RNA sequence: ACAAUCUUCUCACAUGAGGUGUUGAACGAAAAUUUAAAUUUAGUUUGAAAUCGAUUGGUGAAAACGGUUUUACCACUUUGU
């Protein structure tokens, strides 16, 4: 309703899921914007809140807690998130022990998901490297700066319950929506809430800057969910 | 050099603010070391800060523009605050002005009155009073004065054996330690 | 002679190598290969000296020699496999052009009425092609 | 003067050689130190060893030696 | 010439003019300058604690026990290089050592003449380095004969896998025929 | 000296806004953009692995005499306060 003066959701979403069933023998949201919304390659994700959790809880995460590591390690056990958060690795130990590129490649695949404190989120770009920071595995800025299980379990639930959006310099924004097993109503609701967050702190010109949103699967065609009919007038406004 | 290039852009882009330890009209900044094949912006700043050679001693007035320079070569220089009686002995010990372009010591007040007569400075005490309570003649007196040289003294038998050590100087705003460094300087 | 020393510590420049190889003699050509779309070195550097005997002497000095965590392998290969483009662009500073910034200057670009008309000229043709794709 | 007949050490043996099991005293605190600590700890209770802080502060009242006892019981023109 | 010097140059040359067996021939071909400066850089973290400052930590360990505190429950298994000839022969037979270092000047040469043969059999990468005293400086000794790393911490495992690869590629990968032929007779 | 300054939060407000930073090489998908070219760009792989394959737009800083050669991340805040 707010994207292109229309709410074309839950109908194509039911058709796309049927089209996914039709083409039986993940979904990414390709978007056409006004210009290069990304001023630079931002090596950090945007925690897009979604009601439908695309993050599989079956995966295990490792939290890179700041030193001393013995404090948050007990708090990880105190939160009872051993099955969710697998191994608490210290900020010193990650920058000291696992340092080789193949070892980092092994240390990346040794776990399944990732968690990172915002207090030390900025140092991840050098200790980890593009072995992790470029192979489609970006850190999640978890907010556990307080030091309490209430601040940890809620952030742990927020990590598994909210998607991440890696922003970089580009005129084409892609949004990983979720799995095909999700309901078409649940997928469209998650896509609509993503558009609400996109217009808030992602799109510089808001929904006016969003020209063509074309949804697709991992290998399917990008069916245009909504197209800006007034984009011709906005193109002349920007390119002048 | 790649570390210094990263240190320059990180401290310049989105870091246009300085700490500037206040409560001091002047500051003591000394280049404790140097960079081999340094950047062109670094060397020109070293030419701007008059610390062309390491282990040179000169006190500079504290200012917002000076703090920008104090944050420019802080990787290669150490800042601080000058003590009252330490500067009284520093000028008395290492007062060597550029007399006719030559770094000659100010052993007499007659030559001090000859050059700084236009600045109404006839004695070192009057020069120090115009330096501690930095007046309008503080900039001109420093312009006429060649910088001092605080070469670290190797006293003990270990000081002559260590590999490229200079009695353990530090980097950053030493503050009172800068006066302590001046206390061991001469 | 020419040599192709591999496994160099990352960031090592021809300016670093020509400063070191000139201590061994004359350094005619040198090429630190890089990624075409990035400009960062490919860690596969080739260098050509004046004499093959001097180049063969240097290779006996740098065969699996550890340097900053990598055993630097340097072996002067024959000129039979040497091609014309081995020293293509040697002794020239590479231009790691920020095409993304140019594209950012392209994506966000002021234009005229006809220049903006050229951008939306194929907007309907692309939409009509997608209309027939269903 | 023949070559070197490495008929035996040509290959590599994969096993260890001695088969007696790993003793338990390589997986615990060194019990020789634990005996050594108790000799020092006992020595503190008898007061023959000045402790670690005492290792520091009894060096600091010294090295002040400037005549602490009495030894005596052309002009300008 | 004094009474002993004319022996001191002649036993230098009779090691050259005679026929060195291939077992002893490898004890003069030696690890080079370069790769013998990184091995001792890795080892200079894993020195045994100096006997004066092991006691220093023992009086600091035994003072808290005399009050009620402890650290034995939280004491992690220590690390250092492992030395001594009889302790390193058993560290190779048990396949525990990972880098054996043999001095090139042990005076009765039979003390170490079985080690390059034992290291070839047990699969422990080895190298023959100069100056038994150079090993002696590592472990606070006058003359060491051999050393061995058996376990570095997780910090230097990635460094150790690289530095061994320099040891095989320069000593073991080369020197492969001079160990298989007689030496001397120059 | 193969030592070295890559970000173990900041700022506001209590909700925000920021935090510029990642070997090489090979591999390979289907879509969106942007201006034919570029950009984003699944999944890969692997020893800090390597044997020609270099792309070539723009900004100026010093020597030199308005040309000329020198930068080996100078990138659009664009090479020496």
């Amino acid at each position: 309703e707010l994207l292109g003066s229309d709410a074309p959701l839950e109908k194509v979403c039911s058709a796309l899921l049927e089209y996914e069933s039709k083409r039986k023998s993940p979904v990414w949201l390709q978007l056409a914007t006004l210009k290069f919304i990304g001023n630079n390659r931002k090596l950090i994700p945007y925690k897009i809140a979604i009601k439908n959790p695309v993050i599989p809880s079956s995966s295990e995460a490792c939290l890179i807690v700041k030193d001393p590591q013995r404090v948050y390690k007990d708090l990880v056990n105190e939160a009872g998130l051993s099955k969710v958060v697998t191994r608490v690795i210290g900020l010193s130990k990650l920058k000291a022990k696992w340092n080789s590129y193949e070892q980092k490649r092994q240390l990346r695949d040794q776990f399944d998901i990732f968690l990172a404190d915002d207090r030390v989120i900025p140092m991840l770009p050098r200790i980890l490297g593009k072995t992790f920071y470029q192979k489609s595995k970006v850190p999640v800025p978890v907010k556990i700066s307080k030091g309490t299980a209430e601040q940890l379990k809620r952030e742990v639930v927020s990590a598994y319950g909210a998607t991440y959006f890696n922003s970089a310099p580009c005129s084409s924004f892609m949004i990983k929506c979720g799995h095909v097993s999700n309901t078409s109503t649940e997928l469209a609701e998650n896509v609509e809430s993503i558009l609400q967050f996109v217009s808030k702190h992602i799109v510089p010109d808001g929904a006016k800057g969003i020209a063509s949103i074309h949804l697709k699967t991992s290998q399917s065609i990008a069916i245009p969910l909504w197209n800006n009919p007034n984009l011709k007038e906005l193109i002349a406004s920007s390119r002048k | 050099r790649e570390r210094e290039r990263i240190r320059l852009n990180r401290s310049a882009k989105n870091k246009g603010d300085i700490f500037v330890p206040d409560e001091t009209k002047l500051l003591f900044v000394i280049r404790i070391a140097g960079v081999k094949n340094m950047p062109p912006k670094i060397r020109k700043v070293l030419r701007l800060l008059r610390l062309s050679r390491i282990n040179n001693a000169v006190f500079v007035r504290n200012n917002k523009a000076v703090a920008q320079m104090l944050r420019i070569v802080e990787p290669y220089v150490m800042y601080g605050i000058p003590n009252l009686h330490s500067v009284r002995e520093l000028i008395y010990k290492r007062g060597f002005g550029k007399i006719n372009g030559q770094r000659i010591a100010l052993s007499d007040n007659a030559l001090i009155e000859e050059a700084l007569g236009k600045y109404d400075v006839i004695s070192i005490e009057d020069i120090i009073h115009e330096i501690y309570n930095v007046g309008s003649h503080f900039k001109e007196v420093t312009k006429f004065l060649w910088p001092f040289t605080l070469t670290p003294v190797k006293h003990s038998l270990m000081e002559k054996k260590v590999k490229h050590f200079n009695e353990g100087r530090k980097a950053g705003y030493c503050g009172e330690e800068i006066n302590e460094l001046i206390k061991k300087q001469v | 002679g020419v040599l192709y020393v591999g496994r160099l510590p990352h960031g090592f420049y021809e300016k670093q190598m020509r400063m070191y190889f000139s201590q061994f003699g004359p350094v005619l050509r040198l090429r630190m290969s890089r990624n075409r779309k990035t400009g960062s070195s490919k860690h596969y550097a080739f260098i050509e000296f004046e004499s093959l005997d001097v180049a063969n002497v240097v290779a006996e000095t740098m065969h699996n020699y550890l340097l900053y965590g990598k055993l630097l392998q340097c072996k002067v290969i024959p000129e039979d496999q040497v091609h014309e483009n081995m020293f293509k662009g040697a002794d020239v500073p590479f231009k790691r052009i920020p095409h993304a910034t140019i594209a950012r200057l392209q994506h966000e670009k002021p234009l005229s009425k006809e220049k903006a008309d050229k951008l939306i000229t194929r907007h309907n043709r692309k939409l009509k092609l997608k209309k027939r794709k269903l | 003067y023949p070559d070197y007949d490495d008929f035996f050490t040509n290959t590599v043996r994969e096993t260890p050689l001695s088969s007696a099991p790993e003793p338990k005293r390589r997986f615990a605190p060194s019990k020789h130190e634990q005996k050594r600590i108790l000799q020092l700890a006992y020595a503190i209770r008898k007061g023959r060893i000045l402790t670690s802080e005492q290792r520091a502060e009894r060096e600091r009242e010294s090295q002040s030696n400037y005549a602490d006892h009495d030894l005596w019981a052309p002009p300008s023109h | 010439w004094p009474e002993y010097i004319r022996l001191q140059r002649r036993r230098k040359i009779l090691n050259l003019r005679l026929k060195v067996p291939p077992a002893i021939a490898q004890f003069q071909k030696t690890l080079d300058k370069n790769t013998a400066t990184q091995v001792f850089k890795l080892l200079n973290k894993y020195r045994p604690e100096t006997a004066a400052e092991k006691k220093q930590r023992l009086v600091a360990e035994a003072e808290a026990v005399a009050n009620g505190k402890s650290a034995q429950d939280v004491s992690k298994k220590p690390y250092n290089v492992k030395y001594g000839l009889n302790h390193v022969v058993a560290l190779i037979e048990a396949k525990k050592a990972k880098l054996v270092l043999i001095a090139s000047d042990v005076d009765p040469i039979e003390l170490v003449v079985f080690l390059p043969a034992l290291c070839k059999k047990m699969g422990v990468p080895y190298a023959i380095v100069k100056n038994k005293a150079r090993l002696g400086t590592v472990i606070h000794q006058k003359t060491a004969a051999v050393l061995a790393v058996t376990e570095v911490r997780e910090e230097d495992k990635n460094e150790l896998a690289s530095i061994v690869s320099a040891v095989d590629a320069n000593f073991s990968a080369k020197y492969d025929e001079s160990r298989r032929k007689w030496g001397g007779g120059i």
